[PDB]
C-alpha cells in the first residue's frame, strides 16, 4: 500500500541554484506514453 | 487524510525499509502524479484512503479524488524552477530555461535536469507560483543526460 507524506509549500523561491541547458529534441511518443529521440 | 496544498513524497513499504517511488501535487482537494509512479493504484494519507479518479497511460498522469485541476502552461521564454524532491532529502527549487520537444502533434517544453527515478512527479512552476507541468517522463540524449517534458493536464 502506497501511501504520501507532505514535503513543502509550492512557492518561487528568489535566488534559487541556475542550472541545465535548453535543448530543441526531436521526439516521438508512443502508446504506452514513452518518448523516444528521432533522428 | 492530510489534504493541505503542497507537494508530497509518494512511498511503498512493500521492498526493503520505505522507499520513495514518486512526488505529487495536492491542490482543490486533488492529488496529482505522473500514472508510471502508482500504476493507479490506492494512496494512504494517515487512515485516510486516496482513490484514482482519472488517469492516461499516454499523457503519463493520474489524479485522486477528483478531476485535474492544473492548468498554467509554460510562456515558451521565460526561466521556470523543479521544485524538486529527492529520495531521503529536503524539497529544493532548481531555476532553468526550458527546451523544446518537437512532436507531430505540437511543441512541448522541457527540462535538462537530472535527479534520482524517485523524484518523478515534482511540479514545475512559473514566477507566479503556478504548477506548469510534472517532471519525470522523458528521453536520454546523445551525452547520456537526461531531458524530462513539461508534463501537463487538460482541466475541464
Ligand atoms: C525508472 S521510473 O520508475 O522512474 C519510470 C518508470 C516507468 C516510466 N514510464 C514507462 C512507461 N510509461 C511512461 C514512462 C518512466 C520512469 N521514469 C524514469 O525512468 C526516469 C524518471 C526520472 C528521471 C530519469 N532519469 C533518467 C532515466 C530515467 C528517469
Amino acid at each position: 500500500d502506497m501511501y504520501i507524506e507532505r514535503a513543502g509549500d509550492i512557492t518561487w523561491e528568489k535566488d534559487a541554484e541556475v542550472t541545465g541547458n535548453s535543448p530543441r529534441l526531436d521526439v516521438a511518443l508512443d502508446e504506452s506514453g514513452d518518448f523516444s529521440l528521432v533522428e | 487524510g492530510e489534504t493541505t496544498d503542497g507537494v508530497y513524497r509518494v512511498m511503498t513499504r512493500r521492498l526493503l525499509g520505505s522507499t520513495q517511488v514518486g512526488v505529487g501535487v495536492m491542490q482543490e482537494g486533488v492529488f496529482h502524479t505522473m500514472w508510471h509512479v502508482t500504476k493507479g493504484a490506492a494512496l494512504r494519507s494517515g487512515e485516510g484512503r486516496l482513490d484514482p479518479y482519472w488517469g492516461d497511460v499516454k499523457q503519463d498522469l493520474v489524479s485522486y479524488c477528483g478531476p485535474w485541476k492544473l492548468d498554467a502552461a509554460w510562456d515558451g521564454l521565460s526561466e521556470v524552477q523543479l521544485l524538486a524532491v529527492p529520495p531521503g532529502e529536503r524539497a529544493k527549487n532548481i531555476q532553468t530555461l526550458p527546451g523544446i520537444f518537437k512532436t507531430k502533434d505540437g511543441d512541448i517544453g522541457a527540462v535538462a535536469l537530472d535527479y534520482p527515478a524517485g523524484t518523478s512527479g515534482s511540479p514545475i512552476l512559473d514566477k507566479c507560483g503556478r504548477v506548469i507541468g510534472l517532471y519525470g517522463n522523458g528521453v536520454v540524449i546523445k551525452n547520456g543526460s537526461y531531458v524530462s517534458a513539461i508534463t501537463q493536464g487538460k482541466r475541464e
